[PDB]
């Protein structure tokens, strides 16, 4: 079976346990998404933000 | 059946991500603003008098005899000077224990227990000794009282 | 009798993702302290606002200690005056605006709080304002106190020069010159209209990578349901 | 055409047998509309300041071409609001009424709504027992634990009551009214799938009747004697209820002797004073008033009213001296001669709810042999 | 809900006249008080001994409050 | 039970053949409640006196955790809102809604509400043009004659704008979107007696499908890219529509040089401009708006839509550059090259409804033989 | 209102399938595109010219606002 | 700022600027204000009558 189907049968069949798993993602989702803007917004605004010059003073 | 179920979780994934921080960004706004911080912890202060001045939308109240009092006989077994730090320095939150009223220094009006110089209890509907912020001092001029 | 448009200066910040230079706001507020704050009273800022932007907690309460404020009903039934704190407001020039008035030839410094959110062009306004001064042309007179600079409406102005070249120095020790220092500061008033600007951008950018991101598996799901009928044939099927 | 929903208030079948009670479950719909055009007007100059608010009220009071009266129409029109529902409350436990569960369950959101509303309407002029009436009842919430001082200081935006949190109750306040005039339409929903509930018990339906000319001049009749009670308490008795320091600016620093709360919290309010405990006192507190949800599962008489059940009466009329009790031990201080009542009364409150009430259908349905 | 489809009557009949032609408060005095008696003996019993208790409640209750305040012999 | 009502909005028949125009209609609702929901936190803070109200918009734009942002989701929301009316009100014109006579005049109704509400909501925080903006549009109804100086002075509490005028206002304000929300519900009642009316103008009876699944989504989708299109201005570009100076306080003794109300009442405003009389333009504008009910009575094609009408989609869309060109040309000053626009757009706004758009099925009905 | 009693329909049949047994987005390119272009051509032409005489009038309206402003040779 | 001949308009001269100094013109304590003193205080004029007269 692909990656999908035992997906399916094990998270996406019962509700009870469809509920459960978003959550889950999005507990974790939360947890990437926001290191990823934060560091790709420090990335374009290089040498401008407070913790570049929070060393200084 | 897979993944089209798996587009509506994904989808729904997101959902609570937007959710989740947009929601706490009105409930930052009923709490306290960045004023009233800057108002919280600092209080710059500066002997025989009733020294009672607002702090927090509180008041801030502030040794001979006063270690005279048995610490066994209190309805609450508390010291002096654990309360303070200096011996001649009185600091506590003038929030009388039982319904939350003002008592005068020189005393919970609306009950009447008495208080000593120091602000502990000796008759009480009171049940505690009264509270005593965390404070710091940092010269023999000046209170930092949070 | 005309208006006169700025043009559209580069900076640190003009891109949809590009933020402040807080370098260049650092010596843009020495500039607002050594010059401006004796005759411009900004008001809706304190030095508590400065913290995690340009300078830290102690350095900034120590300008607050440097200047004096008015606080406190004294026992005796009095007011006094002690060193600022963070929590104080900048420190007014003036108690009023008449006195501003009288102050100069009549006319009053507008705030600086929300002035380039509040002219249109904002910065390169403000910028081209301080670095247009020049000798007036052919066939104008001007009145005393006024002077000449072609941004300003109507092209009479009763601003006096306040910028020159080395009219002061900066702490880092960059070149003084009247460019540098009109960067720094229009840096800086930017960020008095918007203390949010780091931030906007932030939520600016985490929205798309959502909204990018969810409203196609959205416009999925809507295709998923409509195949019902999007794919459809009927017919006509009488005796 | 829609005017045909008014089927509900024109041609709609209800009894014959209808006392003057039942004028007061409808004369809310006139306070609430009262009160609300009344408030409005009045908060076309009030102000969400502390600096300005009590001036903002005096500016009325005064100088405001008949604002004057808008305060008192509003303020003793707030308290002929209660005193509706402590009768139309009542009512229903003596005429058996909760049995509609669908809808006596939405006589409580209704309630409690107002008890969080009108505490917000009355700290708004800061009267020095709004302050502290305002702290009183606000600080209970930090009994909780783990929660209470975060709560607390979140709705007190800060550490304590401050220019903010009026300015969080102005608009907490002149809003719910709404949705309690939306709500009151919910509660008049289910009720038109079942229609009224006699005084005996009995399904009247062979004698229902029209609404257009029978019970709306009796309603009017009800709101022409409420006006009339509501006039001579603004024209010459406002001091009356509403405590005289209401009038004082609010000042932190100072508190009164004797603190209370407006009238008609106190049945409630002393039952927590009665508790030396803090966190305990509170959950008789919600439970005092949640216990209305708690009674339908406690109708025990195979009959419905209490005209038909005397033994009944006896104690229900006796609930509402204890209620009158609660209503005056607690509008008193806290001394050893009220102290000992307030451990009973309180306690005689939960008792004839949760205990005699279903045992005199107990008995009652054995008297007569079900 | 409305009028039509309620319930059942069978043999039964109504009577009923204008009000044009009576008047309004027919006996009002006459019918009516003794009327407002019966109705009152069958109400009086168990609606005031709370009350009545009530009435000495908070009659002992100021009193021995009062005495509180005053000093004792001593 | 009462869920049933909810076939309306779960188990309701409608069309199949359905654009995402009408998610604008269905926007609305959002726009409403999600305009109210920033606002009433937004005025958690708010106060409605002068001195303090600008430092009490700043209050919230830089102290308050977050309160920066419910500024700018409220102001530019506002104009989403009215981004949807004027793409959801030329609609049926173009479709033949303003056929359902009960329905459209409501229409009408709800934008009248809105345009003398969200004129109360420009002058809240003195922004210099909120003063004046004020005073221009005010003004206006002094034009009358024998009450037009005693209205406005009676609006102005006085004699003009002060401190009086803007708390009449935030509670004129803060309580209409409700009332919106309340006739909001009489806007779907009379439409659920006849559903929706297809592109077609046919009765797709045959044709009616449900709602839960289909256009739900649809209208998620619809709103999905509203707060896409609302987050980009308040994130990217909040300066844009709301004019610069209403960052200034507000001072009675300095006019701008230009100035101009908010960008959407232009398309109005410019109508009044354009007469240099002062009270006949006035009838127009209110004219400009009350047209709208004077077009059911020029449907004079037996058919219904414009999908089935090419000459009158040539003038339908031509209506909507006229409107461009209004909404633009009040936008800019008084000066000999723009009032030549005026006297005619303006002329040409009346004119084309009038006239030609009923000359076109007067038309179409003959070249097709009815 | 509801299903049920609306009107009348006789001798129709409809085929209708799952989502499930087909793709979401069929021929969205093939199809689409120049169905994209034969709604756009019954369209264009009674929709821009008034937006076109609109670019002129945004355009005249301000090169001759300019002028005007511009001193003349006197 | 000047000092003029008050108005009509101009309410009851203020004797003290705040309250501190009065209560340090007095013995530490606060004359309150006498707007509302008669409405917010137990009896009103029985008891500011016996108050001056006991
Ligand atoms: C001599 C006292 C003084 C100094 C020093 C001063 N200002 Fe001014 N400022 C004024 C006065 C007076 C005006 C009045 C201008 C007017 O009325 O048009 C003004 C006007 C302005 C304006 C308003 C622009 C406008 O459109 O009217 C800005 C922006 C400004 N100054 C910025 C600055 C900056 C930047 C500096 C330092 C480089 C500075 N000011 C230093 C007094 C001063
Ligand atoms: C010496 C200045 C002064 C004079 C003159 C004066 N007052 Fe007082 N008043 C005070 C002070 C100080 C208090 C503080 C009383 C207290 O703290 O209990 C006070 C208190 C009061 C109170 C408050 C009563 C209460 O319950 O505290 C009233 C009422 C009052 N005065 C009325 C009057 C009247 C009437 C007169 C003229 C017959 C008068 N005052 C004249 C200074 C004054
Ligand atoms: C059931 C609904 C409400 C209750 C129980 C209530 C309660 C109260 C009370 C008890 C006061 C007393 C203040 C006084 O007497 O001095 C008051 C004042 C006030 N009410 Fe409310 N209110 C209600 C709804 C409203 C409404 C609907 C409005 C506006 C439409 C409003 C606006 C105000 C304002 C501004 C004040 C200050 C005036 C004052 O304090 O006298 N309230 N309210
Ligand atoms: C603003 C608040 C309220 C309004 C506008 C309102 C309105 C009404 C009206 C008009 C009636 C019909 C008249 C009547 O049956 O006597 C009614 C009945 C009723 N109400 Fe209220 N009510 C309100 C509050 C409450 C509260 C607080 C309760 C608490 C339990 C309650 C419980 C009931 C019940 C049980 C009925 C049953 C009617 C019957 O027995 O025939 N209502 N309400
Ligand atoms: C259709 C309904 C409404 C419209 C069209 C409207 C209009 C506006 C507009 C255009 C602003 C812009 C002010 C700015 O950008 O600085 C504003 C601000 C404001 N809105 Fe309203 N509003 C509406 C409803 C409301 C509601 C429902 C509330 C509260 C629940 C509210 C409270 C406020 C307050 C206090 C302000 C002052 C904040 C400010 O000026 O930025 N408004 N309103
Ligand atoms: C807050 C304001 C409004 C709300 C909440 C609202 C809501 C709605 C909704 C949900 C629909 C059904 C969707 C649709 O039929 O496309 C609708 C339809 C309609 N609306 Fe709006 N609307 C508002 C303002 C207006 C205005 C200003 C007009 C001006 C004429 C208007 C005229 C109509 C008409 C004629 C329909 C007919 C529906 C059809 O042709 O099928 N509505 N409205
Ligand atoms: C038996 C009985 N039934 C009904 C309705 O079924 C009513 C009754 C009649 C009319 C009603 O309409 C009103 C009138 C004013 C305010 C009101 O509040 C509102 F509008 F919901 F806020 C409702 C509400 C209730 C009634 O007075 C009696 Cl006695
Ligand atoms: C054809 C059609 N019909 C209807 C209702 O008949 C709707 C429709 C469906 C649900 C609606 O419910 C809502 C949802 C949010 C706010 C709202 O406003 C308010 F404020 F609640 F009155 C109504 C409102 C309208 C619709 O979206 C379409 Cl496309």
């Amino acid at each position: 079976p692909t990656l999908t189907a035992r997906l399916y049968s094990l998270l996406f069949r019962r509700t009870s346990t469809f509920a459960l798993t978003i959550v889950v993602g999005a507990l974790f989702f939360e947890r990437a998404f926001d290191q990823g803007a934060d560091a790709i917004y420090e990335h374009i605004n290089e040498g401008k933000l407070w913790k570049h010059i929070k060393h200084k003073y | 059946k897979g993944f089209s179920y798996l587009v509506t979780a994904t989808t729904t994934v997101g959902v609570a991500y937007a959710a989740k921080n947009v929601v706490s960004q009105f409930v930052s706004s009923m709490s306290a603003s960045a004023d009233v911080l800057a108002m919280s912890k600092i209080e710059i202060k500066l002997e025989g008098k009733n020294m009672a001045f607002k702090w927090r939308g509180k008041p801030l109240f502030v040794i001979d005899q006063e270690a005279a009092v048995e610490v066994s006989q209190l309805r609450d077994p508390q010291h002096d000077l654990e309360r303070v730090k200096k011996p001649e320095w009185v600091i506590l939150i003038g929030v009388c224990t039982h319904l939350g009223c003002v008592p005068i220094a020189n005393y919970c009006p609306c009950h009447g227990s008495h208080y000593d110089a120091s602000g502990r209890i000796r008759k009480g509907p009171a049940p505690l000794n009264l509270e005593v912020p965390s404070y710091e001092f940092t010269s023999d001029d000046m209170v930092i009282v949070g | 009798d005309l208006e006169l448009h700025p043009p559209s200066y580069p900076w640190s910040h003009r891109g949809l993702l590009s933020s402040l230079d807080h370098t260049s706001i650092r010596r843009g507020f020495q500039v607002y302290k050594q010059v401006c704050s004796s005759c411009h009273s900004m008001d809706y800022v304190a030095y508590r606002h400065l913290v995690g932007v340009c300078y830290t907690e102690d350095e900034a309460k120590a300008l607050a200690e440097e200047v004096e404020v008015q606080d406190g009903p004294n026992e005796d039934g009095e007011m006094f005056m002690r060193p600022g704190k963070l929590s104080d407001y900048f420190p007014k020039p003036y108690p009023n605006p008449e006195a501003a008035r009288a102050a100069n030839n009549g006319a009053l410094p507008p705030d600086l709080s929300y002035i380039v959110r509040a002219r249109h062009g904002g910065e390169d306004y403000v910028f081209s304002l301080l670095t247009g001064y020049c000798e007036p042309p052919t066939g104008v007179s001007l009145r005393e106190g006024l002077y000449f600079n072609p941004y300003f409406p109507g092209q009479a102005i009763g601003m006096a020069p306040p910028i020159y070249n080395e009219v002061l120095e900066f702490d880092d020790g960059t070149p003084a010159t009247m460019s540098q220092v009109a960067k720094d500061v229009c840096t800086f008033l930017r960020w008095a209209a918007e203390p949010e600007h780091d931030h906007r951008k932030r939520m600016g950018l985490k929205m798309l990578l959502m909204m990018g991101l969810l409203l196609p598996l959205v416009y999925a799901m809507k295709r998923h349901k409509w195949s019902v009928l999007k794919s459809r044939k009927l017919a006509y099927r009488p005796p | 055409l829609m005017k045909i929903v008014n089927n509900a208030f024109i041609d709609l079948p209800a009894p014959s047998n209808i006392s003057s009670w039942w004028n007061f479950g409808s004369l809310l719909g006139i306070c609430l509309i009262l009160q609300i055009l009344t408030g409005l007007f009045l908060a076309m100059h009030y102000t969400s300041d502390t600096t300005t608010a009590f001036s903002s009220v005096t500016h009325i009071c005064r100088d405001v071409n008949y604002g004057w009266i808008i305060r008192y129409m509003h303020a003793n029109g707030a308290s002929m609001f209660f005193i509706c529902l402590y009768m139309h409350v009542g009512r229903g436990l003596y005429y058996g009424s909760y049995t509609f569960l669908e809808t006596w369950n939405i006589g409580v959101i209704l309630l409690l709504t107002v008890m969080a509303t009108a505490f917000m309407g009355y700290v708004l002029p800061w009267g020095q027992m709004s302050f502290w009436g305002a702290t009183v009842i606000t600080n209970l919430l930090s009994a909780i634990p783990y929660i209470g001082t975060n709560l607390v200081e979140w709705i007190w935006g800060g550490f304590s009551v401050d220019k903010a949190t009026l300015t969080r109750f102005f608009a907490f306040h002149f809003i719910l009214p709404f949705i309690i005039m939306a709500i009151a339409m919910v509660h008049l929903l289910f009720l038109h799938e079942t229609g009224s509930n006699n005084p005996t018990g009995i399904s009247s339906d062979v004698d229902k009747i029209p609404f257009h000319p029978y019970y709306t001049i009796k309603d009017i009749l009800g709101a022409l004697l409420l006006i009339l009670a509501l006039m001579l308490l603004v024209l010459f008795a406002p001091d009356l209820l509403g405590d005289p320091d209401n009038y004082t600016p609010a000042n932190p620093l100072n508190t009164p002797p004797h603190i209370k709360p407006e009238w008609y919290f106190l049945f409630a309010y002393a039952i927590l004073r009665s508790i030396p405990n803090k966190l305990g006192g509170v959950l008789a507190l919600a439970f005092s008033i949640l216990i209305l949800a708690l009674i339908p599962l406690l109708h025990t008489s195979k009959q419905r009213s209490m005209m038909f059940r005397p033994l009944s009466q006896c104690l229900f009329w006796a609930l509402v001296a204890d209620l009158l009790t609660l209503t005056w031990i607690g509008g008193q201080p806290v001394e050893h001669p009220y102290i000992t009542i307030g451990q009973l009364a309180s306690v005689l409150y939960f008792l004839l709810i949760l205990v005699l009430m279903p045992t005199a259908g107990t008995i009652e349905n054995k008297l007569l042999k079900w | 809900r409305q009028f039509g489809h309620l319930t059942r009557v069978r043999h039964v009949i109504t009577y009923s006249l204008s009000p044009f032609e009576q008047r309004a408060f027919p006996h009002y005095f006459s019918k009516g008080i003794p009327n407002v008696l019966r109705r009152t003996r069958a109400c009086i019993l168990r609606v005031a001994p709370p009350f009545v208790a009530f009435y000495l409640v908070y009659t002992w209750g100021t009193q021995e409050f009062e005495k509180s305040k005053r000093k004792n012999p001593a």
